[PDB]
């Protein structure tokens, strides 16, 4: 396999190409390995930032909201994430 | 437009 930080780098590479589907595949794998206790410099909040935006681009609306809530729970001063949460809660009438 | 913003890079 690839390491947690390698998979994260793969997902960031896909994201910077505008390839949101492959961003999802890689970041989901990161989350799996982080939850398996694997050592990594990458934090969950950083993964959720890419993943929440990518799943929104793919049309997965309530999951984007769920992941944005989880991101803010782990990084409360993340101003961009707070703006995203306001957007998704207004979009989905979940305020 | 009105929408979320992802990581800049």
């Amino acid at each position: 396999m690839l390491s947690v930080d390698d998979c994260f780098g793969m997902g960031r590479s896909a994201y910077n190409e505008g390839d949101y589907y492959h961003t999802v595949l890689w970041m989901e794998q990161v989350l799996k390995q982080l939850d398996a206790g694997e050592e990594a410099t990458t934090t969950k909040s950083q993964v959720l930032d890419y993943l929440s935006y990518a799943v929104f681009q793919l049309g997965d609306l309530h999951r984007a909201l769920e992941l944005t809530r989880r991101l803010l729970s782990l990084d409360p001063s993340h101003e961009r994430a707070g703006g995203n949460l306001r957007y998704f809660e207004q979009l989905l009438e979940e305020e | 437009p009105p929408g979320p913003r992802g990581p800049p890079g």
